[PDB]
């Protein structure tokens, strides 16, 4: 079980760790998060009390280094940093542990929610979407635009999601215009799965990461990416049976976790109605359709 | 964006553009079977592709053999239309290719956009105008060449005859749309108006009769009367 210590908490802030959240008061003697499960990526995220504008945070994996948080009064935010001195870090954490100022990652033993939301998400792939190679962790915030959004302005600060565009030469084989547009199996299986992602696990990992950035930071381009990757599968007549079954599980847990009150902005009516009721895969997502109908029947 | 009353004169500027109307591509007769069920029989159709500045009409005849063994024909018809328009564009020299293509029905937007991906600089636009190009098959010479075709065929016409020698392309298009609107609202009456006077003939190389300027004003007035009337007869006013 790993730990992310905090030097201090100088400004009032809501701190998130994965799907959990704590409101920390200005100068509240508080010194980090312990008992973080090993084996998963994690996200630590922040919303200041004085400016609910800009949610921001850091994706990390404690197996890759010892990380801590420290507020920077010049740049005005909580920054993740790596401690290279391992004895210094163990000593800090142990002192913080004896002062009972570290919250315990509050996972219920029965609860597989985080695993189910991050099953295919890998740090190495996050770091290719979010390019900042000198750090082992990755910063994301509400305002960052995607490579595709920029095409339609700072590239260093972009989300380099895989570009999906249904009316593009990549998606449409010359001479199969109608066939490829109405049945996107070629684009899914040959261009994207075999060509770009190599396997379905990497595809699902990017889909899951896009959802999580949409949910935790309200990142609009991430939401667009999540829905495009759903729609590409649902609009393919020929999808491996194992992928459809896994997609249903992925989406079930995403819909289950979404805040009831954010459904209006994070769910695209057209895509979901098309995917559940018109698409080739309209009858292949039983778990997802049942939770959507019982939780968000207005959208449908 | 969409073409409407407000940007109407853009049709007659010097940027090459084409209207595409697909309403006569897939045509059927509906009939009873011996078992008393209903079936359709396709008849030849046509794509109506028109340069509104010059009057050049590219009439691609759609022979019924293109539907053989195909399903969802009304959907296929939009894609076939887009395939043929894309082929026409590719067949034209670069300096004759259009800078915009305006589709008369919004369901043509995605089929045409997809077929024209190789031409990113050609704008594909809808329109808010209710243009009467479906009535093109009420022009006898156009209907005749479509119905006689035994194979796919492209036939070239100038739908303005020689009008542009005497009037502008704005006025020629207004005359065309008035004639077609009339033929669509009451074909028999419209055609009676156009031919009542046997001394006015249609030249072999023309579609419409050889009216004088003064006779066109009378004709045009008669077509307005017809349309307002039918509008009464239809709504009772
Ligand atoms: C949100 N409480 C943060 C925390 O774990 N700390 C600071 C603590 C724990 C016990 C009692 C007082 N503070």
């Amino acid at each position: 079980m790993n730990t992310v210590p905090f030097t201090s908490a100088p400004i009032e802030v809501t701190i998130g760790i994965d799907q959990y959240s704590f409101n920390v008061k200005e100068n509240q003697p508080f010194h980090g998060i312990k008992d973080i499960p090993i084996g998963h990526v994690h996200v630590i995220h922040f919303q200041h009390a004085d400016n609910s504008s800009m949610r921001y945070g850091y994706w990390f994996d404690c197996r890759m280094g010892n990380f801590y948080i420290q507020y920077d009064p010049k740049d005005g935010l909580y920054k993740m940093m790596e401690e290279r001195d391992g004895a210094k870090f163990e000593n800090i954490v142990h002192n913080f542990k004896e002062r009972q100022m570290m919250v315990s990652y509050p996972k219920i033993d029965e609860d597989d929610t985080w695993y189910n939301l991050t099953e295919f998400v890998q740090m190495d792939k996050i770091r290719k979407i979010v390019r900042k190679d000198e750090n082992q962790f990755s910063y994301v915030d509400s305002s960052m635009t995607t490579v595709q959004e920029n095409e339609l302005s700072d590239p260093a600060h972009s989300l380099n999601y895989t570009v999906i565009n249904f009316k593009s030469r990549e998606a449409i084989r010359p001479g199969h215009e109608m066939e490829d547009f109405l049945d996107k199996s070629y684009y899914l299986n040959t261009v994207m799965l075999q060509g770009i992602f190599k396997n379905s696990s990497n595809y699902f990992g990017e889909l899951q990461f896009a959802f999580l950035n949409a949910m935790f930071f309200g990142n609009y381009g991430s939401s667009l990416q999540w829905h495009a990757m759903i729609e590409l599968i649902c609009s393919s007549a020929t999808v491996p049976k194992h992928m459809l079954d896994k997609l249903d599980e992925i989406l079930y847990y995403q819909i289950k976790t979404l805040p009831e009150q954010y459904s209006d902005i994070l769910l695209n009516e057209r895509v979901w109605n098309i995917c559940l009721y018109s698409s080739f895969q309209k009858n292949s997502l039983h778990n997802t359709e049942k939770i959507m109908e019982n939780k968000y029947p207005e959208l449908l | 964006g969409a073409m409407n009353s407000s940007n109407y004169a853009e049709l007659f500027n010097n940027d090459i553009k084409l209207f595409v109307d697909d309403t006569n591509v897939y045509r059927v007769t509906v009939h009873k079977t011996f078992e008393g069920n209903v079936a359709t029989k396709a008849i030849n159709g046509c794509i109506f592709t028109l340069n509104p500045k010059t009057g050049h009409l590219f009439l691609k005849i759609i022979h019924t053999s293109v539907w053989a063994g195909q399903k969802r024909l009304s959907q296929l018809a939009k894609w076939k239309t887009a395939e043929e328009v894309s082929a026409l564009v590719r067949s034209l020299p670069k300096e004759e290719q259009p800078k915009q293509i305006i589709v008369t029905r919004k369901a043509m937007l995605d089929p045409l956009e997809v077929h024209m991906l190789d031409f990113p600089n050609i704008a594909i636009r809808p329109t808010e105008l209710r243009l009467p190009f479906s009535a093109a098959m009420s022009i006898d010479k156009l209907s005749d060449v479509v119905m006689k075709a035994t194979e796919p065929q492209m036939v070239l016409f100038n739908i303005y005859d020689d009008w542009l020698d005497r009037i502008s392309s704005y006025t020629a298009f207004s005359r065309l749309t008035l004639l077609l609107r009339a033929l669509k609202t009451n074909e028999e009456s419209a055609k009676m108006i156009l031919l009542s006077d046997p001394t006015i003939t249609i030249k072999s190389y023309h579609l419409w009769p050889s009216f004088t300027d003064e006779q066109w004003i009378t004709i045009e007035s008669q077509m307005r009367d017809l349309i307002l009337t039918e509008y009464g007869r239809k709504y009772n006013v």
